[PDB]
């Protein structure tokens, strides 16, 4: 997403969760943990993609599906 | 392709046809929205290009056409796309 | 008869074939050439190599063989690819991304270079489009599409040099070079358009048609006896040729069919024979004059049915003769294309003719070769 309408005195933020010794639940990546669209890829490449499934016609549809959980 | 048959036999029933006809519209098995994020141009196509005209017999495309012809006659359009989904059979 | 076809059953489908070059000017049959899928097993560019010539090759199956060397696979089929240089490639894909290559002959690999991501498209839908034709003269390159857009590229960049777009712009069929730097294509309305490289503006810089029964032109290419004169093949069946380059007039308007001309190609070794393919259900061969008193390639091929190799000569005595080349007024009669079918065959989706010899591969799962096109 894009904050662009930064007013002032705001709302509210977040945090992925701890796990046991330095584990970590995470929805966002450490240096590189998560992946862009299309299944298919001139130099032989497969991806993900879930959220333009439900919609024609997308709004920034950033809302996460799975939470890895490394260490 | 057994797969779809069952589903063409399933299909039989009305409200049974309504769920298969929404949930193969979300699904998308074969091509409906040509937007990115996925490889599409996919599905009986492609194998009826490589195999079956190998073998001279194409059971898998007059199955489907069942299936879609089924899927018609007892499910109707209740919707079809509006900025959510491929609006119109035109495509298949 | 007229030198029978090598068949190899590829089992694959075929869109593209395109020769892998060396520039500057020889003779010899490529036998390095890229491939793009129709549908082989998913859609790909292949590496394949094929014995050259009828010397040195009579063999590997019956009268030689392509061989797979190795691929690698493609969003959006491979409409059309055209090669830059020695070894760069450039190809249009469905996907609207214009991809290129530089190949590694020695690795046996392709190495993917640029991709302008961003191609021709539908306005009001938001949707991605195609592109109709690639036009490569070293290293200046250019793009066509559906929805008439212009792309306007020098080579090895991943950002648009420009796109010239209109208040006017239309369904493009066919492209040929008119000069170094002067374009024409052949359009879906019975159109004939031009260009210069250098300038252009909005809506197109050239529009043409005329009475003669304009039909939608489908393929356009400059003669393998001159470049400046083109033909051109759409709906009604009439073949309809001309002289340019800045201005358009008629050669000839051949009454060589009746419907569609989907696809036509030039002879090199005969720069006034032709060839058409058409997935009307058919691929016709295309000879001078018409008659089965010269050697018939009208209904030559189709396994039976064959005829062909019919001569006479007058010795110019008391013996007079005429044709119809010798007559200016236009609508001319048909001139000799012949259907082939060996047993049977499917789409044929790109074909070669290089010297006397011929390549093709094809939806029919195979390919067909022939080292000479007479007899």
């Amino acid at each position: 997403t894009l904050m662009i309408d930064m007013g002032l005195f705001m709302g509210r933020s977040f945090r992925v969760g701890w796990g046991p010794n330095w584990t970590l639940v995470h929805n966002g990546d450490k240096l590189s943990e998560r992946l862009n669209a299309e299944e298919d890829r001139d130099m032989d490449t497969i991806d993900y993609g879930f959220l333009p499934k439900p919609t024609s016609a997308k709004s920034l549809t950033e809302s996460p599906f799975k939470v890895h959980v490394e260490k | 392709a057994e797969l779809l048959k069952t589903l063409a036999a399933f299909g039989k029933s009305p409200e049974i046809a309504a769920s298969l006809w929404q949930s193969l519209e979300y699904t998308q098995i074969l091509q409906t929205v040509r937007a990115t994020g996925l490889r599409q141009g996919v599905g009986i196509e492609v194998e009826l290009n490589e195999i079956e005209s190998r073998c001279e017999e194409y059971p898998l495309t007059r199955a489907f056409c069942q299936l879609i012809s089924t899927l018609v006659e007892s499910s109707f359009p209740t919707n079809l796309g509006a900025g959510l989904r491929a609006p119109g059979f035109e495509p298949y | 008869m007229a030198d029978k076809f090598a068949a190899k059953f590829v089992s694959h489908k075929i869109s593209r074939t395109r020769w892998r070059p060396v520039s500057a000017s020889s003779l010899q049959q490529p036998d390095v050439f890229a491939t793009g899928s129709w549908d082989n097993e998913e859609n790909k560019v292949c590496v394949w190599a094929t014995s050259d010539f009828g010397a040195t090759s009579l063999d590997e199956e019956y009268q030689g063989d392509p061989k797979q060397l190795c691929d690698i696979k493609h969003p959006g089929d491979v409409m059309d690819m055209q090669f830059l240089d020695k070894e760069r490639i450039v190809t249009g894909s469905s996907t609207g991304t214009v991809t290129i290559f530089r190949h590694h002959e020695n690795n046996q690999t392709l190495s993917v270079n640029q991709r302008w991501e961003q191609a021709h498209y539908h306005v009001g839908s938001n949707m991605r489009a195609p592109c109709t034709a690639i036009v490569c003269s070293s290293p200046e390159i250019v793009s066509v599409g559906e929805d008439g857009r212009i792309n306007c590229f020098r080579a090895e960049s991943r950002d648009v040099l420009r796109t010239i777009d209109d208040a006017d712009s239309s369904t493009m069929h066919g492209v040929t070079f008119l000069r170094t730097t002067e374009i024409l294509t052949v359009n879906s309305v019975g159109q004939l358009k031009l260009w210069d490289l250098r300038k252009q503006g909005n809506d197109p810089t050239q529009i043409f048609s005329v009475t003669g029964e304009r039909v939608p032109l489908h393929c356009v290419d400059r003669h393998p006896n001159q470049q400046h004169v083109v033909a051109t093949g759409g709906q009604d069946g009439m073949l309809c040729i001309w002289d340019v380059r800045h201005g358009k007039m008629p050669m000839s308007l051949l009454n060589a069919h009746e419907a569609e001309m989907w696809e036509v190609h030039f002879h090199p070794s005969n720069p006034d024979h032709l060839f058409t393919c058409s997935e009307d259900g058919s691929l016709w061969h295309w000879d001078a004059s018409a008659d089965s008193e010269k050697p018939t390639f009208l209904l030559g091929g189709r396994s039976t049915f064959n005829i062909s190799r019919s001569s006479i000569a007058p010795p110019n005595a008391n013996q007079s003769l005429a044709c119809a080349w010798l007559s200016t007024d236009p609508t001319k009669g048909q001139l000799e294309i012949t259907n082939l079918l060996p047993s049977s065959t499917l789409s044929v989706n790109s074909l070669d003719v290089l010297g006397q010899n011929l390549v093709c591969g094809t939806d029919a799962e195979a390919i067909y070769v022939t080292r000479r096109l007479f007899s």
